[PDB]
């Protein structure tokens, strides 16, 4: 009966449909039948108090959240099952203000019939409540493409040992909805798709865009697969997320505007759970795009790829715009002035750890022509980029133009209005996250919590920032356009800067257009500048980037409008960095030691200390320049509180210490870190080891910088430190270098020399094994590399941690964790074309490890490890099909599509061959080059060292910039076959055939073209 | 019997010299951070029916590149004191083939395809200059591309068989000289001959009338000629080689050859005869025994090896000790490097020889304590 039920509709706000029983009058159990019309792409949450009974009983556990609901067969079934690929079915225990109870998330899918669900709450039994969610029939037959990977033709639950990949590509046009489901316990690859995809192609039409392109492309980096990542790998450590980090992370559907709806990095359990992906296209879509989607269980390792290239194919129809024009603008690199060290910077370099913080600067407000429209052409347009590679513990100023006295207008902190009364904690799998309420009808979202855990922000955050910059009235527009520099889009995220570059710094700057030359508080909208400081440790490698764009009209036309792409990449440097963090106590990071409410840090020379305390609730607030000077024999060191210090002496850091540089302006609003320098020496005619520099903080906590005696005298030990002579071994036949500097780095012996290098000599096609230990042994718990990605990273300049592939294109790395001794095996191989000479250097340090034996404490040493690569003027005769390696093979081709090309090369005896495809491109035969397509045979499967075992083979399947090398080189053989490789995509197929014969070769030019570099 | 056009096969990327200045090449001439230095193309060579490719960016979409002259292989300049926009026909080159494959919507191909038919060494010189760009108070790299075509040292033979004549040569042999309808050639030391024929065999001039196949690997079949690389250093004066009906018997004229050497070789069956015959295992295994080979010639057309056995570190002369490994043509600086492989029983020979003028001093070793070091000089 209709007039037996108390109906109400849910509440509809932010396409989030809400059922609140818990704190909502209208919804209340005094009597409920919650009827949600669940459009596309609906959140439906359900709050409840703590019961009672639901009919769907479910228990609060880590193994229990198979969540059922009733069919129209009146059958308790999974969601799983009566919905046809929902996702996101979670159960929640939230606490709002003490009063306690649990919730039911899920979303909806594209369902092409009318299917209902029925939730029905119980007492301990009548019938309470009757969530009703009604999800008519939203999408056509042929408005709907699916690959399921739970049935039909593409089930992986019955795949055989031999095959193990059920592949599927259905097409897509303008205005289609589609996703993809998986089995259970096969997960979805990678975490939340459709908003991480993995990319392949994308060819970009130039009408589709209704705003401007704010995409990052990275290094043209399309994703790898599941299929071609573990076959390099450790052994044991094979998750998922382990997978996801070697296999790269595109986030171009949101840019896309793609309807993109998922769970975030909060996914579900997938081995109870159809893991379940969904995205709508644009309904102005006339551009080409391709991607793939993984169903894959990490235990058995059985993937499914849905391979999704769209329904155009045709490339002449797509309209390039020829009205972009790209300029380059390269950041400045200045060193380190601080009012003073100007002019001694500017004396001491004319005549030629302060030279770790090189000053960078990236004017766009200077460089405004650059992103100014040309008088030549109107309808001509200005895209600039700006690539910034920097170190830890530097400095960055970032400069982009502005309207003079401009108000940056407060509807963000209006549209914020954070309070207590609004708190909602939402725990899951005891995992917990906080939440607001939007206080306009009593609503708020678990699509919050998954944009929480994905951009870092919230859901009104993130729709104030597009309307604020599609409102842009203003000439010159940004992107993030409100809080810039506090504000930074990194991977496409806009995220915040200090949460995740952990401990940064806004330092002070002299503001342009002021005659006043005074450093004061800049941000980029209002003075046009704003600076940064890198804090000391830096866990991985990051890269984030800006826009600040000018339009000459007043609106973001994209006809007339311009941007400056600014794309900092911060490399990880890591060493041992002290402090006090009072955050730990109370995932949040954490850089400093915390020798552990008194603290007690000792003073080194050449390092830096940190407190984390808040701006001003500290009682110094210039704490790191004040000093509270006392003995330590005047602090009782159990029986104390933070008011004592009141009564204490308040004497400067820069008249007790010499030349102790403390960094904090606490002034900002959000400045939560505060760094000082230690100098390099350290004077007993001033400093008692009683006499300590103590500060305190939020009235609690106290930290007591006291120097030990002990500690300056292990200093005063160190008289010599050469240079080792070629002590890295070379293996010359098997040209393979082997070094073991296992035994220097060794704190447990007495060690003459401190610091020593080793120089090595190298050329194409030699390896290079280098065995370093690790920080699960005995006298190496503070061992450190240098730098800390050594699959990626090496040392240019001595010091700056820089990408391999940028001055060795195509080098193989491998490291190799070997755990029955607990070491490290790191092997690299030079290609064999070497474009120019490289230096760097790789170092190894464990001066942090102690050991004290027998009343005698010896530390650590530092191994660094020098690499010169010579001028490998050898060319490749291979077929190379990127463009970008027409340095290293002859027939070199742009990836055109349509593309469907042979190349054809005889080698012989001594030569060098090989190919290099495009990384995501799918490879014919699996491996290839070990087991070729032999064609003597008639293009059959054999193995190379079956048909040659005196052959030399190296595959690397993906460096850094994101493509696929292979090289052959056949010694001393004399048989006869033929054989080829094919490089198949969804658009182009290339192929390429060497003929081995041992008498003839390929006429030589006989010299090669030298490239030399001069100054 | 077939044209010669295609019987040197369809295999693309036979272009080898490639001096790529472009946006997207690694050797940018962009204003850039991490590079702040200008690039060099030095080629000296023998230059027999080859190619050179310019791959560089056009004017549209800004004016880029200042490629100086504008026509580059069209007018190109000589020494930089006098630099002038000579045209291409002034220099000597003779049937030169020059393509401004400018189709392809990238760059601008220009490639230019050079006989060795010349009196003299041509030099010449393409500038690409970027220096007019100024990004952040950083300016371009300049790019001074240097071709050096060098003459052919040994002497050219080419007889006539075809009805249209050239005489960019003095001729030496044709139809009427055709003796008994037999040819006796007499090659001196790698060699080229070249037959105006437009119909040989598939499979003929790749094996031998007597014994074995008197030939090397850089066979060149044109479209119009016909050309065969000689070897330059062979076993003995027994093998031949012949293609055809107009027969034609191509031996070599092998003298006594000595090659320079160390060549501690233990088996006393060995075919090349050295200058040195030091032992290495009659002494004892603790001396620091060093072998030195000095060259010192105003011509270089010679040939140097060893004969030691056991294990030869490096792998030479592919590469090389550096007076820490080297290549042999990035200290001799001289292209035009041919090598030698044998596969003996139980002596290692390796051997390989070097024709033209080395500008500098380089002294490399290979190490068989036994040490061989060879040193050329700059002279």
């Amino acid at each position: 009966e209709e007039e037996d039920f108390k109906t109400a509709q849910g509440i509809k706000h932010n396409n989030v449909h809400l059922c609140n029983f818990f704190d909502n009058p209208e919804l209340t159990f005094d009597n409920v039948l919650c009827k949600i019309d669940a459009e596309l792409f609906s959140e439906v949450i359900i709050q409840l108090p703590i019961f009672f009974s639901l009919k769907p009983s479910l228990v609060f556990d880590d193994n229990n959240n198979d969540i059922k609901v009733i069919g129209k067969e009146k059958n308790e079934v999974s969601i799983s099952l009566a919905l046809k690929g929902v996702y996101g079915n979670r159960i929640f225990t939230f606490d709002k203000n003490g009063k306690k109870g649990e919730g039911i998330s899920f979303f909806i899918p594209p369902i092409k019939q009318d299917t209902d669900l029925k939730f029905i709450i119980n007492e301990t039994i009548k019938q309470r409540g009757l969530i009703y969610i009604f999800v008519r029939k939203n999408v056509s037959e042929n408005s709907f493409k699916l690959c399921d990977f739970t049935t039909g033709s593409t089930s992986l639950m019955e795949l055989n040992s031999q095959v193990k990949e059920k592949k599927c590509t259905v097409k897509i046009k303008k205005g289609d909805i589609f996703g993809l489901k998986c089995p259970k316990g096969f997960a979805i690859f990678p975490q939340a798709c459709f908003s991480n995809v993995l990319l392949e192609y994308y060819k970009s039409d130039y009408e589709d865009s209704e705003h401007i392109n704010y995409y990052i492309h990275k290094d043209k980096k399309y994703n790898l697969k599941p299929k071609d990542v573990i076959e390099l790998m450790d052994e044991n450590f094979r998750e998922l997320q382990n997978i996801q980090q070697y296999t790269g992370i595109s986030n171009i559907t949101d840019v896309l505007h793609f309807k993109n709806f998922n769970l975030g990095n909060l996914p579900l359990n997938f081995k109870n759970h159809y893991s379940t992906a969904y995205a709508k296209v644009p309904d102005t879509f006339n551009s080409i795009i391709n991607f793939s989607c993984n169903c894959y269980n990490p235990e058995k390792h059985v993937y499914g790829t849905m391979q999704v290239e769209s329904d155009n194919r045709n490339f002449d129809n797509i309209k390039k715009n020829e009205n972009v024009i790209k300029n380059f603008l390269l950041p400045n690199i200045e060193k380190y002035a601080l009012l003073l060290d100007d002019e001694e910077r500017q004396k001491k370099i004319k005549q030629q750890i302060l030279y770790d913080s090189n000053e960078h600067i990236c004017d766009y407000e200077k460089n405004e022509s650059l992103i100014s429209t040309l008088p030549n052409d109107t309808k001509k347009i200005q895209k600039s980029i700006c690539k910034i590679n920097a170190k830890a513990l530097d400095v960055v100023t970032i400069k982009c133009p502005h309207t003079k006295n401009f108000t940056p207008k407060d509807y963000f902190p209006n549209s914020s209005l954070i309070t207590n009364d609004k708190k909602i904690v939402i725990t899951f799998d005891k995992k917990n996250f906080v939440t607001y309420i939007d206080p306009t009808k009593k609503t708020f979202s678990l699509k919050d919590i998954y944009i929480q855990s994905f951009y870092g922000v919230s859901l009104d955050h993130l729709n104030q920032i597009k309307k604020i910059h599609e409102e842009w009235d203003d000439v010159h527009l940004f992107y993030p356009p409100h809080n810039v520099l506090h504000n930074v889009v990194l991977n496409n995220h806009i995220v915040n800067l200090s949460s995740a570059l952990e401990g940064v710094l806004f330092m002070k700057s002299k503001v342009t257009g002021d005659e006043t030359a005074t450093k004061k508080n800049t941000t980029l909208p209002t003075d046009g500048v704003s600076s940064i400081l890198i804090p000391p440790y830096v866990k991985e490698d990051i890269t984030f980037h800006l826009f600040c764009g000018k339009s000459t009209t007043k609106k973001p036309n994209k006809k007339n409008t311009s941007l400056a792409l600014i794309h900092i990449h911060i490399s990880s440097n890591r060493n041992i960095i002290h402090g006090c963090d009072f955050l730990y106590l109370e995932n949040s990071y954490s850089i400093f030691t915390h020798n552990k409410l008194i603290c007690d840090i000792s003073l080194i020379p050449k390092t830096v200390i940190g407190i984390k305390c808040p701006n001003k609730k500290l009682n110094p607030q210039t704490c790191f320049d004040e000093v509270y000077y006392v003995k330590q024999e005047d602090v009782p060191s159990k029986t104390i509180t933070a008011d004592k210090y009141n009564t204490f002496s308040k004497d400067k850091i820069g008249n007790i210490l010499k030349n102790a540089i403390s960094i904090n302006n606490p002034d900002e609003k959000d400045n939560t870190y505060t760094y000082l320098i230690l100098p390099e020496k350290f004077e007993e005619e001033l400093i008692d080891t009683k006499k300590v520099l103590a500060c305190t903080c939020d009235n609690k906590y106290i930290i007591h910088m006291k120097i030990e005696k002990s500690t300056m005298d292990k200093i005063k030990i160190d008289e010599k430190k050469t240079i080792g002579k070629d002590i890295c071994k070379y293996d010359v036949t098997t040209k393979v270098a082997t070094c073991e500097i296992i035994d220097t780095i060794d704190s447990s012996v007495l060690k003459e020399h401190h610091t020593v290098h080793y120089s090595i000599t190298l050329s194409r096609w030699d390896k290079l094994i280098i065995k370093y230990p690790t920080n699960e042994k005995t006298h190496f718990e503070n061992f450190f590399v240098n730098p800390f990605n050594l699959k990626d990273k090496v040392l240019y300049n001595y010091n700056k941690p820089i990408n391999i592939e940028h001055i060795l294109p195509g080098a193989i790395t491998t490291d190799i964790y070997d755990t029955r001794t607990k070491i490290k095996q790191y092997i690299l191989r030079i290609p064999p074309y070497v474009h120019k000479d490289i230096h760097f250097s790789l170092e190894f340090n464990n001066s942090l490890s102690l050991t004290k034996q027998n009343q005698n404490i010896i530390y650590g040493n530092v191994a660094k490890i020098f690499i010169h690569i010579n001028q490998g003027y050898k060319e490749i005769h291979g077929c190379d099909f990127t463009g970008k390696y027409s340095h290293l093979f002859t027939y070199s081709k742009k990836p055109l599509p349509n593309d469907d090309d042979i190349c054809n090369v005889t080698i012989g005896n001594n030569t060098f061959s090989g190919f290099a495809c495009l990384s995501h491109f799918e490879l014919k035969p699996n491996n290839c080059f070990s087991s070729v397509y032999d064609y003597n045979e008639a293009n059959k499967v054999k193995k190379l060292f079956d048909l040659s075992t005196k052959v030399e083979l190296d595959h690397i399947k993906q460096n850094t910039s994101g493509y696929t090398l292979s090289y052959i080189i056949f010694n001393k053989e004399s048989t006869k076959l033929k054989f080829s490789c094919t490089c198949s995509s969804n658009y182009s197929n290339y192929t390429i055939r060497i003929t081995f014969d041992p008498n003839y070769i390929i006429p030589e030019p006989q010299s090669r073209a030298i490239i030399k570099y001069v100054d | 019997f077939c044209k010669p056009s295609s019987l040197n096969s369809e295999i693309s990327g036979f272009i080898g010299y490639k001096c790529n200045f472009s946006n997207e090449g690694v050797h940018n001439l962009k204003p850039d951070m991490r590079e702040r230095r200008s690039i060099f193309c030095t080629i000296h060579s023998y230059f027999i029916y080859d190619k050179i490719r310019l791959i560089i960016p056009k004017k549209s979409s800004s004016p880029e590149f200042k490629i100086l002259p504008e026509k580059c292989f069209q007018k190109v300049y000589t020494d930089y004191e006098n630099r002038v926009e000579t045209d291409i026909s002034e220099l000597g080159l003779i049937e030169y083939e020059i393509e401004e494959n400018d189709t392809n919507p990238n760059y601008n191909e220009r490639t230019i395809t050079i006989s060795p038919f010349s009196p003299k060494d041509i030099e010449f010189f393409c500038f690409c200059d970027n220096t007019e760009k100024v990004i952040s108070s950083i300016e371009g790299r300049s790019a001074m591309v240097h071709v050096r075509v060098l003459k052919y040292p040994h002497n050219i033979l080419f007889t006539n068989l075809t009805n249209d004549l050239f005489t960019y040569l003095p001729k030496t042999y044709n139809e009427s000289n055709f003796v008994s309808n037999v040819l006796e050639v007499e090659l001196n030391d790698g060699e080229l001959f070249v037959l105006a024929c437009e119909l040989i065999n598939k499979k003929c001039f790749q094996e031998g009338k007597e014994k074995a196949l008197y030939k090397s690997n850089k066979i060149i079949y044109h479209k119009n000629l016909t050309i065969f690389k000689a070897p330059f250093y062979v076993t003995s004066k027994d093998v031949n080689t012949e293609c055809t009906n107009y027969k034609i018997v191509l031996k070599p004229k092998y003298e006594k050859k000595v090659i320079h050497g160390c060549n501690f070789s233990s088996n006393v069956s060995s075919k090349h005869t050295f200058t040195d015959s030091l032992d290495i295992s009659l002494v004892d295994d603790s001396a620091h025994i060093s072998c030195n080979v000095h060259l010192s010639e105003p011509k270089y057309n010679h040939l140097v090896g060893l004969n030691c056995p056991g294990d030869i570190i490096p792998d030479c002369f592919f590469q090389v000790y550096q007076p820490n490994i080297v290549y042999l043509d990035s200290q001799i600086n001289i292209g035009d490097i041919e090598y030698y492989e044998d596969a003996e029983g139980d002596d290692k020979i390796k051997l390989f020889g070097i024709v033209g003028s080395i500008p500098k001093t380089t002294s490399f070793t290979c190490i068989c304590s036994a040490y061989m070091t060879v040193t050329i000089d700059s002279a």
